[PDB]
RNA sequence: UUGACCUCGGAUCAGGUAGGAGGACCCGCUGAACUUAAGCAUAUCAAUAAGCGGAGGAAAAGAAACCAACAGGGAUUGCCCUAGUAACGGCGAGUGAAGCGGCAACAGCUCAAAUUUGAAAGCUGGCUUCGGCCCGCGUUGUAAUUUGGAGAGGAUGCUUU
RNA sequence: AAGCUCCUUCGACGAGUCGAGUAGUUUGGGAAUGCUGCUCAAAAUGGGAGGUAAAUUUCUUCUAAAGCUAAAUACCGGCCA
């Protein structure tokens, strides 16, 4: 027997062509940042109030 | 017991608790139930005067002859 | 690059630790006083 | 060929387990393949190896027969001379005599 | 007790109820075994006893009740472990065909083969199977030789006293067509 | 049957009327807090499990989601207007479904809902 | 209080109701 | 038996607790490949390769404690051997 | 002789243990890392694509706040964070993965090279979680990833991918399924022949 | 003599050899207390002394632990 | 997803990589003190699912306790006594939970998640201000941790009749004599 | 040469916390004997007393890996009967529940498991004219969304702050 | 910011833990009633517990190994009445 055998790539030898997830992409990954919109609005309120 | 004897023997005053209750027993405010609620009547009697029902479960006993608040 | 000197120093320290911890009994030190050396450690000269 | 000498109670217990028809060769290999197997021992420093040796001794049941066998094997040849056993009997008889006189 | 009587017997432990009755057949294929004696408990109260020939042979299911095992201090008998027994059968066992297949299965199970190397050399006990009710009564008696008065046989009961009601017979390992159904079995 | 120390474990209910009046005042306080509201939440009509009691019905824990939907009461709103909701019970029968939706619609018809603030 | 609990109480608070007799 | 109209109930995700997650299967297979095998699993692999299928199943039962557990462990390891053969 | 402090002794013993013990392949492949020229080129591109500091982001937010008081393109940044990068690898949006070689609970990165290999994303093992944490504006980054770059660095990204994949992945693929360790020094071997001649000869 | 004065309990119950009070266990942080002597428990239980602060607590609770001065106080 | 990959890797414990890591680590822990602080958690997935957050106020403490029996068996677990010792060391903290990290043949190694109740971040954050409340003092000593619930048998069913809702309280309820006014 | 990160330390460093008491009730650990019956032994006393640890105004439990076998019920807790029943016991001394059913009271929820990735959006300090300034923690994951009788994402049209 | 609705898109659920063997203790409860110690040590149309002789192990019912939560209940102690 081999005390320290080499690993046989029985699973990573096959490259899969598709992502593991079929879930749809949200709108926010294609549109600008709502969070920065809110932050900039808070900063505008602060600037307007002085 | 020793605490009680010490209190009975000492000259320090007895700190008397007023009968403060966590939950109020009568409605308060400036609303219809508040100004129509009778302090000397019971829950069922007040609700029967109001024309409203008090318990939504089936009666667990015998009601008064004129009770109309325990559906 | 092979850590040989570091192993040598650590082994020397661990041997000293064992020697002292055993030498703090005085029966062990009587025993090492009376014990003899072997010849399979002097081997290498000619035999 | 190396000479194998059994001196430990665990090895004597396992030897009894082979000698009596309790577990066979196939077994001994089968529970040989355990969590303590396939552990490196060759190129390791002595402090590391000794700490694992002291804190990682597998626990197995031992038998009174195996314990007696190890005791008999490791008994010295001059362990029980007639002189020593006779003086032991004399010592214990003196001890009971002294106990009786203390009772007196 | 039955496994102690049987020298060609491999004892096995609890068998999954959510498994398959032919998963039992490949379990028997693991231990090169052609007969299966399966104990199945219901509600932890009622025993069911399966006798089967593993590859293709017929199988029989009994309801097991009335169990007075050994280690009960009223048997007054004892016998060698693994000795070949005398098998006593009944005229009903010889006449009714379902009783005949039951008899063949019992003979194959409790047979204790002749030249088997774990058997004891001397014969000292009898296993008797009888049909009194529509039930099979199984009893084991040890053979005591007694010298006659100027030798004869005495039987002292030893162990496994049990009653098996024949519930079903199947042409198959643990399936196949149904061959006999009691149509009178009353379940506890 | 007194092999233990029942003397140190014995209980006397001399406070039965006191507990009764305390419970009645707790009910009164709960009604004072919830003045127009009843004091109790509506419960469904459920049948009892065992064959010994399967001919009698009683009150359950809460109303099922599908019978709430059939009656027309929204799920998140039912607890606010005072209807107990049980997400574990299943109808399994048009009979129970119909009885409970009838009860819910009777509550609907007898209800008075106040216009928020 | 948590923001989700705050939203739930903001949009679905305990309502005032009466039931006839 | 009181005749009551049976109703068709909706699917329950708690009943759907059965795991058909493709991503979980992917993760499990990849972690198997990365981590390797236990010593008893290696003995089972040796027996499976040299053909002692019955000995492998019995050893797996002895190590795990249930016939079903032994059967599933042996099936997993056999399909691992087949995958290794194909990948080679 | 002199007695070292316990923690210094412990970490030197760790160094010896790491160098002498035979490690599994999934940790030997972490022992193998890339070279200085590849590291420098990769860090040049990643420094072109560094994220923004907190002062810089607040400064931008003030710019837009003032602009509103008296319509942009998508930002491109080096992605960091173990969960984020792993999800990017699984969904095949990462173009390059650079994984630190010294993560403390090593289990957090062991599966990453095999995952990248199976998903088909080029990966390389960088010396220095501190170096990655300097690339980002943090103290420690376990892994970084490039997903998309501007048109002016598209070709530079592509050629970095080609160079990294060949000049590192070919060598580590030659030696990545094998066990590491076994770097016996002179003293360790002398001890080993000592043990062999003390055990295998006469008594055991 | 085997017992001198303990500082914690004021009795002549401090062993001079064992250096431990036989009544309260001075060296130990906890005060010696056993449930087989209810008489000892009630001999040294709370309320047998002066109660410098625990006596002033209840009035403060009654008023609500309020802080400040009455309005218009000089 | 790294958390789930680590979950599977921790499910496989006799695998080669996990076994090598566990050996080298048991050596490290044994060379260190019996009870000592952990900064980073050794098993981040287990810590996260048991409730550990990377906040200011969460600490890990790893502890090794001698294994075996008293033929008598201790009714509480080795994990329970490890939790109690860790809490006694960090008296000013609250023991949230604990988990297994290594076994060894002489000891047993656990890591205890502890939360500081007097920290402003912990007090401000909900879902942990419950442990800021004072009824949760020494949950490990009262058996209110997961090990305590397991040892107390706080499960529902006909197999836990004597042990749910308190074994001793149930015993008292069954062995109290109830005498009403109108008998 | 310098500088990062990891680990480990010092400080009468800045700010905090723990110990002890009480212990009627409450959560755990540990754990007797007297007594009773039986050829003997298990048993009973008792999972009690004594000893140890830990909270509160209540504690604990608690929202089914439950009950059930029905036409089904629906977190937990307590009372009534269930019932001296099932069940374990030389089927001795004896021990001894629970489901249902009537009542009291009722209330449901939070995380880990997904990538905010078109923007760590989160938080501890300490400097403050109090309005906002910096030190940091943190990507080995702090916010928001979701917790499987679910949910997410898009679309859609009403409805709520 | 939120509730609902719909769908040619998805839908991640707790491991030295279950479990097997064994010892002690405990329970009315060897399908071990529960707990703890030691050895071995899992799964994914999975797991747990029940029903069933009805012909195979069909059917039923819940999701364990993370956590919070008032009321109905105890009360020889504390402030009183
Ligand atoms: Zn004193």
């Amino acid at each position: 027997e081999d005390p320290y055998p080499d690993t046989v790539e029985w699973f990573t030898s096959v490259e899969e062509k598709m992502p593991l997830s079929a879930a749809p992409e949200p709108k926010r990954r294609f549109i600008p940042s709502k969070n920065e919109a809110k932050q900039i609005m808070k900063l505008v309120r602060a600037i307007r109030e002085g | 017991r020793e605490l009680q004897k010490r209190k009975r023997r000492s000259s320090r005053p007895t700190i008397r608790m007023p009968n403060r209750r966590k939950k109020a027993l009568n409605p308060a405010g400036n609303n219809i139930i508040a100004k129509s609620w009778n302090k000397k009547e019971t829950l069922s009697q007040n609700y029967t005067r109001f024309g409203l029902v008090a318990k939504l479960g089936k009666a667990t006993g015998g009601t008064a002859p004129g009770n109309k608040a325990l559906l | 690059e092979d850590g040989d000197q570091l192993e040598r120093e650590l082994d020397a320290m661990y041997e000293h630790y064992k020697e002292r911890k055993a030498s703090q009994d005085a029966k062990y030190r009587a025993k090492r006083a009376r014990q003899e050396v072997d010849d399979e450690e002097w081997e290498g000269l000619s035999a | 060929r190396p000479n194998i000498d059994i001196i430990t109670a665990e090895a004597m217990t396992l030897a009894h387990q082979l000698a009596t028809g309790e577990k066979t060769k196939a077994d001994l290999i089968d529970e040989g393949y355990n969590k303590y197997a396939f552990k490196q021992k060759e190129g390791l420093p002595d402090w590391f190896l000794e700490d694992e040796a002291k804190h990682d001794k597998p626990i197995k049941p031992i038998t009174k027969e195996a314990a007696q066998a190890i005791k008999e094997k490791l008994r010295a040849l001059n362990a029980r001379p007639i002189k020593k056993v006779a003086e032991a009997r004399a010592r214990r008889k003196l001890r009971q005599a002294k106990k009786l006189e203390k009772l007196k | 007790d039955l496994a102690s009587m049987l020298p060609h017997g491999r004892k096995d432990a609890k068998f999954d109820t959510k498994s398959r009755l032919y998963e039992l057949c490949e379990l028997a294929e693991l231990y090169n075994c052609n007969n299966v004696l399966f104990f199945e408990a219901r509600k932890g109260k009622d025993l069911y006893m399966w006798f089967s020939k593993v590859p293709n042979g017929p199988t029989v299911k009994f309801y097991a009740q009335n169990l007075h095992t050994m280690e009960e201090l009223h048997f007054q008998g004892n016998c060698l472990k693994g000795s070949r027994p005398i098998l006593s059968f009944d005229a009903a066992f010889e006449q009714e065909p379902y009783l005949k297949v039951i008899k063949e299965l019992f003979l194959h199970t409790f047979g204790v083969p002749q030249g088997h190397k774990k058997s004891k050399p001397f014969i000292d006990h009898v296993l008797s199977f009888s049909v009194a009710d529509g039930k099979i009564w199984v009893r084991n008696y040890e053979i005591r030789e007694v010298e006659k008065v100027k030798t004869d046989i005495n039987l002292i009961e030893i162990g496994p006293r049990f009653v098996l009601t024949p519930i079903i017979i199947q042409e198959g390992s643990f399936g196949g067509p149904i061959l006999y159904e009691n149509k009178r079995f009353i379940s506890p | 049957h007194f092999r233990k120390h029942w003397q140190r474990r014995v209980r006397c209910h001399f406070d039965q009327p006191g507990k009764k009046v305390t419970r009645r005042l707790a009910r009164r306080a709960k009604a004072a807090a919830l003045a127009p509201r009843p004091v109790d939440k509506l419960r469904p009509i459920v049948r009892c499990p065992t064959v010994k009691y399967n001919r009698r019905t009683r009150l359950g824990r809460g109303f099922t989601l599908e019978e709430l939907k059939a009656a027309g009461i929204p799920r998140l709103l039912a607890p606010t207007i005072g209807i107990a909701v049980d997400h574990r019970r299943k109808n399994l029968s048009e009979e129970s479904l119909a009885a409970n939706v009838q009860r819910l619609k009777d509550y609907k018809a007898r209800l008075i809902l106040f216009p928020r603030k | 209080v948590l923001e989700k609990t705050k939203k739930r109480l903001t949009h679905f608070p305990q309502r005032k109701y009466a039931v006839k007799a | 038996g009181h005749k009551t109209t049976r109703r068709v109930l909706k699917e329950r995700p708690s009943r759907r607790k059965g795991a058909q997650s493709k991503r979980t299967q992917f993760v499990r297979s990849l972690i198997r490949e990365v981590a390797g095998l236990a010593p008893y699993e290696r003995r089972v692999i040796e027996l499976l390769r040299n053909g002692k299928d019955k000995r492998a199943r019995k050893f797996s039962k002895k190590k795990l404690g249930t016939f079903g557990r032994a059967k599933r462990k042996c099936e997993e390891l056999q399909r691992i051997i087949a995958e290794s053969r194909r990948a080679h | 002789m002199v007695k070292w402090p316990e923690y210094i002794r412990l970490q030197r013993q760790k160094k010896i243990l790491r160098m002498r013990l035979k490690v599994p392949p999934a940790i030997a492949q972490f022992q193998y890392t890339l070279d200085k020229n590849l590291a420098a080129q990769a860090f040049k591109l990643l420094n072109k694509y560094r994220p923004e500091t907190k002062q810089e982001k607040k400064e931008r937010l003030l710019r837009e706040a003032t602009a509103i008081k008296e319509v942009s393109k998508k930002p491109y940044t080096v992605k960091y964070g173990l969960n984020h990068v792993v999800g990017l690898i699984e969904n095949k949006k990462a173009s390059l993965v650079l994984i630190a070689n010294d993560v403390d609970p090593i289990e957090l990165v062991v599966f990453l090279p095999a995952l990248c290999r199976k998903m088909g994303i080029p990966y390389a093992i960088i010396k220095g979680k501190a170096r990655l944490g300097t690339l980002v504006h943090k103290k420690t980054a376990a892994v970084v990833a490039i997903t998309e770059v501007r048109s002016e660095d598209k070709n530079e990204l592509a050629k970095l991918i080609s160079a990294v994949k060949e000049g590192y992945l070919e060598k580590v693929e030659d030696t990545r399924k094998r066990w590491g360790g076994g770097i016996m020094g002179f003293k360790a071997q002398k001890r080993e022949e000592k043990r062999k001649k003390s055990l295998e000869t006469a008594i055991k | 003599k085997t017992h001198g004065l303990c500082r914690r309990c004021g009795r002549r119950s401090l062993h001079n050899q064992k250096k431990v009070c036989a009544s309260c266990g001075y060296p130990a942080a906890k005060t010696r207390k056993y449930n087989w002597s209810e008489k000892a428990k009630r001999r040294k239980v709370t309320g047998t002394g002066r109660m410098r602060y625990l006596s002033t607590v209840p009035r403060r609770f009654k008023n609500g632990f309020r802080t400040g001065v009455p309005k218009g106080a000089r | 997803g790294a958390l789930k990959y680590l979950e599977e890797l921790s499910k496989k414990k006799q695998s080669d990589v996990v076994r090598f890591l566990l050996r080298v680590r048991c050596w490290e822990y044994r060379q260190l003190n019996v009870i000592h602080r952990a900064s980073r958690p050794s098993r981040p997935d287990k810590a996260r699912r048991l409730g550990y957050k990377a906040k200011q106020g969460y600490v890990i403490y790893r502890v090794r306790v001698r294994r075996g029996g008293r033929q008598l068996k201790y009714q509480r677990s080795l994990r329970a006594t490890a939790e109690e010792r860790v809490g006694r060391r960090c008296s000013n903290l609250r023991v949230l939970n604990s988990y297994w990290v290594n076994q060894d043949s002489t000891y047993k190694y656990y890591e205890v998640i502890l939360v500081d109740p007097n920290h402003k971040a912990i007090r401000r954050d909900p879902r942990i201000n419950w442990i800021c409340n004072p009824v949760h003092k020494h949950r490990e000593c009262r058996g209110l941790t997961s090990t305590g619930k397991k040892s107390r048998g706080l499960n529902k069913g006909h197999r836990f009749n004597k042990t749910r809702a308190g074994r001793r309280k149930t015993w008292k309820r069954h062995n109290t004599l109830s005498l009403w006014r109108y008998r």
